């Protein structure tokens, strides 16, 4: 009641209603899920056209924070594009005169932490509408995953989900979740979970899956520096999706 | 509905608000002043008030500068904050441009200060009128000005507490002050047969009459006592 | 009502209106008519400011006010209230003239008033205006007439009207598209402003007004505004009193 | 209601702000100040629990203002954190713009000044504290007793209890002090004060917490042993009092 | 109600946000740090726990300050975040500005304030939170403090917070040797934390661990956040595994 | 309801209950009379016992604003600080600047100015203390270019001369008691026995000393605060006069 | 014009300053205090440019005894050397300077030794139990050295000083008129008569 | 300038000049350089005229405002250390300032406080201050005697500003003395330098340059 009209105050079982009212807001949205393996991380989500005319293509909704680094939602759309906005400018200025390249996973989602935080601490100022999922590979803790709620705390998992289709995703990842998984193989596991939640329109043209594996020169756009690392961030396209969709 | 009764910021179903509206009956609880002018004088005549007959009486008439000069009817805290206003304006006028203020171009600078407290969700919003004089270049003129900022140009005019019958006087010897030049005397007296029909259940004392008079040959000068029981 | 909506003026209804900007609107209502009148060489604009008691001064009260030298605005609603809308108006117009050593495009003027109503809807904290204006002169393209709501929103006209006697305004207006379809010629429109206004007064009845008119006109006024005063505004009266009768 | 802001009173001309600071007064540890004629006794109840629970590294409920000034407090013990810093910074900074001892008439004034400030606001809210402050300067032999209120309202009272069960402990003092001659005794302060929050504690000699303030700076924080050596004499006179009330009984 | 603002107060002279602070710590995690003449333990408990949960490469109320002091947490997680990082930045500063480490005393004093700070001023919330702090400094050697969410400290030996407060605290009152061991610190620790927690098998996964030592490797200070599987050795002597 | 929470709402009497609420803190606070003659004001004051502990010599009630200048008070000390603060600062600086003696109108203007501030901002006032002060001075002193003058700062509206005024819970009584009793005819030392003459009628408690405290303004003297000695004697005499007649 | 001397001897640190304070051409006194006590056992002794002395003397003198009081027990020599050092070096890079050289002398209780520090103008922290900063330290590094035992007493550190004082007259077209010696050890600071 | 002080038993003796140059003209031949603070505390000017004037009256400000909010007389050093705080914030900013805070209080003893524009507080028992400071101290520290008499002091002072006076080449005027006892300075009264300078010249045998 109170407990929501003002962030002041809290229920007295804990938390606000504020907090409880934005997770139901991440549910409302699309259904995102990532797994770690041991050699890679898949990351996968669906789109909903919600028009036969809407081009979803046009805008994917994984999108790469730093090319090393994406990250996806589950949760209310406007919300999602400038939180990402903020993730790209902090990201050079923290570690990137530090280091001088791209941050390790680890830090961005402390910096990405604050931002929420200070939106559940003071009244006239709302949380954010969804929870995001960042992945990501450095070489100082190898390949993670982690889970960032709009509460202002984070956690790192081994493969977790959120979105409408939550509570059905879960159950099924334990399952099928082994202690040594292949990238393919957690492909693998990535479309039969996903499609539990959506069936009858499943492709993957209305489903877009991507991976953070090893480097690209090929979307680092040059080549001829012994040390040099492309992009761990890699899009499989359309016809890609495809080949591991008919792989089932 | 009476839930505009409180915002200042929020429309009333009339299209007014109820914090202006009560701003014209704190006026009406307010001392009484008369207004009335000439094209070569203009007057201002007030009532002291008093709570007690140890009472030395409360001033009615500040002298804003010395050819201008205002009095009140109405919520003395608000007074004070247009008044220090006001005198900063003619002093302004009077060190840039070697200039007097006039009377009608004073007016509209009071008139953006009221609204801005419509506007604003912070502080009073005002509850006094001001009989406002002067002489400048286009002879005496006198305004009524408004706690909403409305500042109206007229021969003769009163506020204050049961004004209506101020109103009345000036109505009937409307001509009878218009045709009077050069005779302070004159603009004077008719002031003081105005308050008396004003006022119910009071009469005028010596010390209750405070007299206020610029014009284009009378400097700006208060007259108390003894230069009062002369009209009286 | 309740349930917002009118409480704050960000908040919207499902409706797809604002109570609150409704009876900023019924303000302008109630307010003195005025009206302006787009012609083919000019403009004009007439007010009726009523008259209460002769205790007034004639000719010293008025809704018309100038804006540069060749601009001219009238207000009906709230009077301090069209003064203000008026006062930063000729702010906005200072501004411009320094920056770019030539004065002011109306449609351009048209732009920048309206930026200021739409400010004091944007905060719970800022009443919004609850006045009309119409407005317009003679500039690069010619003349124009604009009027600007309480809402924020405003058009050009070919005849615009506002206030209390605003519905007999309207309809003499209308007679005129059909009598000129040029809108009128500038001089025939000061007496045409004229008796639009005594049609008006009829729906103000118990009481007096005091015309006034002003005009701003391409070649008969010469690119600037002037106040219509003297053996012209008489010559007005008389033709207006005449038709009517 | 008027309870809403502190820019709003109520039609008695009271602030419940204000009226419920006074009850959160009674909440935490007791304080009893006691001058004498070349002392003043600063005394105040240690709140203990549990054996874990220190009285090396916890917080001390005497702070030392400066070398020859002291505060013992009243109220919320987190309110009092913050008070109790500004009270030392501003200490320093008198001796270091004008290069003099610590007033304390000036003390007591300024600190007081701190509560009226935020009362005076209302987007801030202004202690639950009262404290006493004692001290002397080295150009005073005149011993000097103050209190603040959550108000801002400073007073001076030869003789004080507040917070917990004040009450009781109030009308004892009274009666004991005189005002013809303060305790003039150095040691009889210290133990009236022992006997005032004696009622307080219930048991304890470990809860009681005495310091004691001389002239020319000289500062003292009581040994344990020394407390406990006060209760040993201080129940032999009581028992024997009452023993001889019965006596007079018996005699008639 | 009073629940507008932080600038209010209810009629027991304290105020209700308080108490809705309060109540947040009793459905966090449990946290225990004892204190010995040897070492001092911190020790929480873990209150979400899945297969697919990473928590064994990683701690999350568990953070060292600095390399001499460390703290355990219990409340929510969301509101801890941004003080531990302003305790950290005030140490450094103490670093910077005196060439030596923080007082106990002081740091916890200060985070204090700042709690204080946001009930006194503004209608900004006050911070549910308990951290138990266990220091080192040569003026009062080992220090145990805990900071209430209210915003005061008070000294310790031992002390529980978090869920089943007073449950815990009579255990460890009873089971507490007075010269202590930081080897029994650990030991008691488990032994408490069990019968608190809603599993009846305590687990090194559940467990987050971290021992202070000067008493071994000696004049110097060396604190240690605990690996999962040492975690592990030291529940099979209590006898849980 | 909404009248009543708020600085920016005005009721149906076009007040603020703000200012209202802050006369009764002053019927609050314990009873000052001040009582003007042309010898010298004799400012007066009541102060309360209900402990045989309470130190009442030992703090002020009675305060000297410049070196001929000194008030009397009523109502909380927290809005009195702030008052005095400030007045004694008004003084000083009026000293700097011209080298003369405040005049007495000129300190009650500035003392009346800081009363004004309610709320938060204003236009052509920042205001930044955000209640009604509880706090009342009777303010007196002498400037040459009229005698000796008292005055009533109000804290709610602008400023009242009086010739004697009585403030706090026994104001009522004081007043109709100083009409049938102040005149010009009275003396320095009959000033004094007549203020506690009045001052016993509202009291609850016996006419003493440790519940009161006369001071004058006589510029040869510059401002005075009594001793205890002398004011014991005075009731002696007051007795004394009453028990004969 | 303005020096300042140090000697730590193994039980306390002796600080020497200058009576004398000369501003234009003129010696003001011949009587001028010149040395502050931070707190009871840690001495500051100081000399440097033009009133600047003054305003920095007691800014840090308030500072020091903030902490000690604030902490309820007096702060290390370690920590006091550094915190006079940091103002320092943060003035130089200010829009407003303070340039003032320092010697803390103070007698640690926390490891029971003596501590002399030298703190330069610049603002450089640096131990050295032979310190001296203006034209001093360009005969004083040389004759404390010389005559160094390796330990040394209250006794031997004092008649070396004097002498070292002797020679500054002499080589110096200056004038100390004399300098107080104020001796730092476990007992508090006390003031010693000395040439 | 010469503006000179020095304590003694009975009080403190200052005595002025009257001679304000400026350039190689004469500004004035009467300009009072004692600044009276409040009715104990006398400060002098010397330096700049402006600074000196505007500062001291405002620190006459600092010290009505101080008795006003304790009711306890300023102390001699409350009064200099105020005005040394001050100085150095307009330090920087062309200012000036060679005054010399002198009073005596039953809780100090008779107390001088020099004060520069610099951040200097400097204590002593003899000052002088100004351009011609340095004539004032060779005649006055030679004949200086603590255990001396009320018209004797006196005496000392005013033939410190006529040597002075007489040598410098921008001093003179008139002589102005003024005894700071308990209860405040006392004047006590102008003599002039140029008669006053005869009289002298015959008493003691000195100044043999000149025969009138």
């Amino acid at each position: 009641d109170r407990y929501s009209f003002s962030l002041t105050t809290f229920s007295p079982s804990g938390k606000l209603g504020q907090i409880d009212y934005a997770l139901t807001a991440v549910k409302q949205g699309v259904t995102s899920l990532g797994i770690k393996a041991t050699n890679g991380v898949v990351i996968a989500t669906e789109k909903k056209s919600s028009s036969p005319l809407a081009m979803s293509e046009t805008l994917s909704k994984v999108s790469l924070l730093t090319p090393d680094i994406g990250a996806v939602y589950s949760g209310m759309g406007p919300d999602y594009r400038v939180l990402v906005d903020k993730s790209r400018k902090v990201a050079h200025t923290s570690y990137k005169r530090i280091y001088g390249e791209y941050p390790p996973t680890k830090l961005l989602v402390s910096e990405v932490a604050k931002i929420m935080q200070e939106a559940t601490q003071s009244g006239g100022v709302r949380p954010f509408g969804v929870s995001l999922l960042i992945a990501g590979h450095d070489e100082f803790n190898g390949f993670s995953l982690y889970q960032v709620d709009p509460s202002g705390s984070y956690f790192p998992w081994k493969a977790t989900a959120i979105g409408k289709g939550s509570v059905a995703a879960k159950t099924f990842l334990e399952k099928r979740w082994n202690d040594e998984l292949e990238l393919e193989d957690a492909i693998h596991i990535a479309l039969l979970t996903l499609k539990e939640s959506v069936e009858g329109e499943f492709n993957g043209d209305t489903i877009e899956l991507a991976i953070i594996g090893d480097e690209n020169p090929d979307l680092l756009g040059y080549t001829g520096i012994p040390t040099d690392k492309g992009p761990r961030f890699r899009k499989l396209t359309s016809q890609e999706i495809n080949d591991r969709l008919e792989a089932l | 509905r009476n839930n505009y009764d409180g915002d200042t910021v929020t429309f009333s179903p009339t299209g007014r608000l109820f914090q202006v509206e009560y701003a014209l009956e704190a006026i009406k609880q307010g001392s009484v002043t008369v207004g009335l002018r000439s094209n070569t004088h203009a007057v201002l005549v007030a009532l002291k008030r008093n709570a007690d007959e140890l009472s030395s009486y409360q001033k009615k008439i500040i002298k804003c500068d010395e050819h201008m000069g205002l009095s009140l009817a109405g919520l003395a805290p608000d007074a004070r904050v247009l008044s220090n206003y006001l005198r900063q304006q003619c002093n302004y006028s009077s060190l840039v441009f070697n200039r007097k203020l006039a009377v009608e171009r004073a007016g509209h600078l009071l008139c953006d200060k009221a609204q801005k407290n419509t506007q604003s969700y912070g502080g009073r919003p005002y509850g006094v009128g001001l009989l406002i004089i002067g002489y400048d270049k286009s002879g005496a003129h006198l305004l009524e000005f408004q706690p909403s900022g409305n500042v109206t140009e007229l021969y003769g005019t009163a506020i204050g507490a049961r004004s209506q019958g101020a109103k009345t006087y000036l109505e009937r010897t409307l001509d009878t002050f218009i045709k009077i030049d050069g005779n302070p005397d004159e603009l004077i007296k008719a002031g003081v047969e105005a308050i008396s029909q004003s006022l119910r259940d009071e009469s005028l004392t010596v010390d209750n009459l405070s007299i206020a008079i610029v014009g284009k040959d009378t400097p700006f000068t208060i007259y108390d006592g003894e230069a009062v029981a002369k009209y009286i | 009502i309740g349930t917002g909506y009118d409480l704050s003026n960000s908040v919207f209804s499902p409706d797809g209106r604002n109570f609150q900007v409704e009876y900023a609107v019924k303000a302008v209502e109630n307010g003195t008519t005025s009206i302006g009148i787009k012609c083919n060489d000019g403009v004009v604009f007439a007010v009726e400011k009523l008259i209460t008691s002769k205790l007034l001064v004639p000719q010293k009260n008025v809704k018309i006010q100038v804006v540069d030298r060749h601009i001219g605005c009238v207000y009906s609603g709230l009077i301090p209230d069209g003064r203000h809308l008026v006062n930063r108006g000729r702010e906005e117009a200072a501004s411009f003239k320094k920056l770019y050593k030539t004065p002011i495009p109306i449609p351009a003027f048209a732009d920048r008033l309206g930026q200021y109503v739409q400010a004091h809807t944007l905060y719970n904290s800022v009443r919004p205006f609850g006045v009309s204006t119409i407005f317009g002169g003679v500039d690069k393209n010619g003349a124009h007439l604009y009027m600007l709501e309480p809402s924020g929103s405003y058009w050009g006209y070919k005849g615009a009207a506002t206030g209390k006697g605003r519905q007999s305004a309207k309809a003499e207006l209308e007679k005129l598209v059909d009598h000129h379809p040029e809108g009128l010629s500038a001089r025939e429109a000061v007496k045409q402003a004229a008796k639009i206004i005594y049609l008006a007064h009829e729906d103000n009845k118990e009481k007096d007004f005091e015309l006034e008119i002003s005009w701003c006109s391409l070649s008969e006024t010469n690119g600037l505004h002037k106040f219509v005063k003297g053996d012209l505004l008489q010559e007005a009266i008389d033709f207006a009193q005449k038709e009517i009768n | 209601g008027y309870d809403r802001a502190l820019s709003i009173f109520s039609p008695d001309g009271h602030i419940f702000q204000v009226e419920y600071a006074l009850e959160a007064v009674k909440r935490g540890t007791c304080a009893v100040g006691v001058k004498g004629k070349n002392c003043v006794v600063l005394g105040c109840e240690r709140r203990s629990t549990l054996k874990l629970q220190d009285t090396r590294i916890t917080p001390s409920k005497v702070s030392k203002i400066d070398s020859h000034v002291v505060l013992s407090f009243s109220g919320l013990n987190a309110d009092s954190r913050i008070l109790i810093e500004k009270a030392r910074v501003e200490a320093q900074s008198h001796r270091l713009t004008l290069e003099d001892p610590v007033t304390v008439e000036y003390l007591t004034r300024y600190v007081a000044g701190v509560q009226q400030r935020y009362t005076q606001s209302g987007g801030v809210r202004p202690f639950g504290v009262s404290t006493l402050i004692a001290g002397f300067d080295p150009r005073d032999d005149e011993p000097k007793l103050y209190q603040t209120e959550p108000s801002g309202i400073y007073s001076s009272w030869s003789a004080q209890t507040i917070g917990r069960n004040s009450k009781t402990v109030r009308e004892f003092l009274e009666k004991n002090y005189d005002r013809k001659e303060p305790p003039a005794t150095v040691e009889e302060c210290v133990k009236l004060t022992v006997r005032s929050l004696l009622e307080v504690v219930q048991t304890g000699a470990k809860n009681i917490e005495i310091t004691v303030v001389k002239p020319d700076s000289d500062i003292v924080a009581l040994s344990s042993e020394e407390i406990n050596q006060y209760v040993t004499q201080i129940e032999q006179e009581k028992q024997e009092q009452q023993e001889q009330d019965k006596k007079k009984k018996s005699n008639h | 109600r009073y629940d507008s603002r932080t600038t209010i107060f209810s009629p027991e002279g304290r105020l209700y946000q308080v108490e809705y602070a309060l109540e947040s710590i009793s459905h966090a995690g449990t946290a225990i740090g004892i204190m010995a003449s040897d070492g001092i333990v911190l020790a929480a408990e873990r209150k979400v726990t899945s297969t697919l949960l990473e928590q064994d490469t990683s701690t999350e109320k568990l953070y060292k300050l600095n390399d001499k002091i460390a703290v355990a947490v219990a409340g929510l997680t969301a509101d801890a975040e941004i003080l531990i990082n302003t305790a950290r930045i005030h140490a450094q500063n103490y670093l910077k500005t005196y060439n030596e480490d923080i007082p106990v005393e002081i740091l916890v004093r200060r985070l204090s304030d700042i709690k204080q700070g946001y009930t006194q001023h503004g209608g900004l919330r006050p911070f549910g939170v308990s951290f138990i702090y266990a220091g080192y400094d040569d003026r009062y050697g080992y220090q145990l403090y805990t900071s209430n969410p209210s915003g005061n400290y008070t000294g310790w030996k031992a002390i529980s917070v978090g869920a089943n407060t007073s449950a815990a605290q009579t255990l460890l009152q009873m089971d507490y040797k007075d010269d202590m061991k930081v080897d029994d610190a650990i030991e008691l620790a488990l032994k408490t934390l069990s019968k608190t927690t809603d599993s009846s098998a305590l687990t090194y996964d559940r467990l987050e661990f971290a021992t202070i030592r000067k008493g071994a490797n000696d004049g110097e200070v060396y604190q240690k956040i605990f690996k999962p599987q040492e975690i592990k050795d030291i529940l099979v002597k209590t006898g849980i595994t | 309801s909404e009248y009543d929470r708020g600085v920016s709402t005005f009721s149906p009497e076009g007040r603020l209950f703000q200012v209202e609420y802050s006369l009764e803190a002053i019927k609050l606070g314990s009873t000052a009379i001040g009582i003007a003659t042309k010898e010298g004001v004799v400012l007066g004051v009541e102060k309360r016992a209900t402990s045989p502990l309470l130190e009442s010599d030992s703090i002020e009630k009675i305060v000297e604003i410049d070196r001929h200048i000194g008030c009397a008070m009523s109502g909380l000390t927290a809005d009195a600080r702030s008052m005095i603060e400030h007045a004694r600062t008004a003084a000083v600086t009026h000293n700097l600047y011209y080298d003369e003696d405040i005049n007495v109108e000129s300190l009650t203007q500035s003392v009346c100015d800081l009363a004004l501030r309610f709320g938060e901002g204003a236009s052509g006032e920042e205001r930044l203390m955000s209640r009604p002060f509880g706090v009342a001075l009777l303010i007196a002193g002498h400037d040459a270019d009229d005698g000796y003058q008292l005055f009533h700062a109000e804290p709610s509206g602008t400023f009242y001369r009086y010739n004697a005024k009585a403030i706090g819970s026994g104001s009522e009584g004081a007043q109709a008691e100083l009409l049938n009793e102040w005149h010009s005819s009275l003396t320095l030392k009959e000033a004094e026995l007549l203020v506690l003459k009045i001052l016993k009628q509202v009291m609850e408690e016996k006419l003493d000393e440790n519940n009161a405290q006369l001071s004058c303004i006589t510029k040869q003297d510059g401002f005075k605060i009594y001793d205890n000695e002398k004011t014991a004697e005075l009731i002696k005499e007051l007795k004394e006069k009453e028990a004969a007649e | 014009m303005d020096i300042i001397l140090g000697i730590r001897v193994q039980d306390s640190v002796i600080l020497a300053s200058s009576k004398a304070v000369t501003r234009g051409i003129s010696v003001l006194k011949d009587s001028d205090d010149k040395t502050r006590q931070l707190s009871p056992h840690t001495l500051m002794s100081f000399a440097g440019e033009a009133g600047d002395t003054v305003q920095f003397a007691e800014y840090i003198q308030a500072n020091i005894q903030l902490y000690s009081i604030r902490e309820d027990y007096e702060l290390s020599p370690q920590a006091v050397s550094s915190f006079v050092r940091q103002e320092l070096a943060k003035s130089i890079r200010s829009r407003r300077p303070y340039q003032v050289n320092v010697l803390i002398g103070g007698y640690d209780k926390k490891k029971n030794k003596p501590e002399l520090y030298q703190i330069d103008y610049l603002g450089t922290k640096v131990e050295l139990p032979y310190g001296a900063h203006g034209y001093s330290g360009f005969y004083t590094f040389s004759l404390l050295d010389h005559h160094y035992r390796p330990d040394m007493t209250t006794e031997e550190g004092l008649d070396l000083l004097k002498l070292c004082v002797q020679e500054l007259e002499k080589r110096m077209p200056m004038d100390f008129k004399g300098v107080i010696v104020k001796i730092v050890d476990k007992d508090g600071i006390r003031q010693v008569d000395d040439f | 300038t010469t503006t000179l002080a020095f304590r003694f038993q009975g009080g403190i003796i200052v005595a002025v000049d009257s001679r304000a140059t400026a350039g190689n003209w004469v500004a004035s031949q009467t300009v009072k350089k004692v600044i009276e603070i409040n009715p104990f505390l006398l400060g002098t000017m010397a330096g700049g005229a402006a600074d000196c004037q505007f500062w001291e009256t405002w620190l006459g400000s600092q010290c009505r405002l101080h008795e006003l909010r304790e009711k306890e007389r300023i102390s001699v050093a409350a009064a200099s250390k105020i005005l040394s705080n001050l100085v150095y914030q307009y330090k920087g900013a062309g200012l000036s300032m060679g005054t010399m805070i002198c009073g005596y209080t039953r809780k100090e003893g008779p107390t001088i406080y020099y004060v520069d524009s610099d951040g200097t507080r400097l204590k002593g028992d003899i000052f002088c201050v100004g351009s011609g400071q340095t004539f004032a101290y060779g005649v006055l520290d030679s004949n200086y005697k603590w255990d001396l008499s009320v018209e004797d002091a006196l005496y000392l002072g005013k033939r410190s500003i006529l040597a002075a006076a007489h040598r410098d080449a921008y001093s003179g005027g008139s002589v102005n003395l003024y005894h700071v006892t308990e209860d405040g300075w006392i004047y006590h009264g102008n003599h002039d330098v140029g008669e006053l300078f005869w009289k002298v010249k015959e008493e003691e045998g000195s100044f043999n340059n000149v025969i009138g």
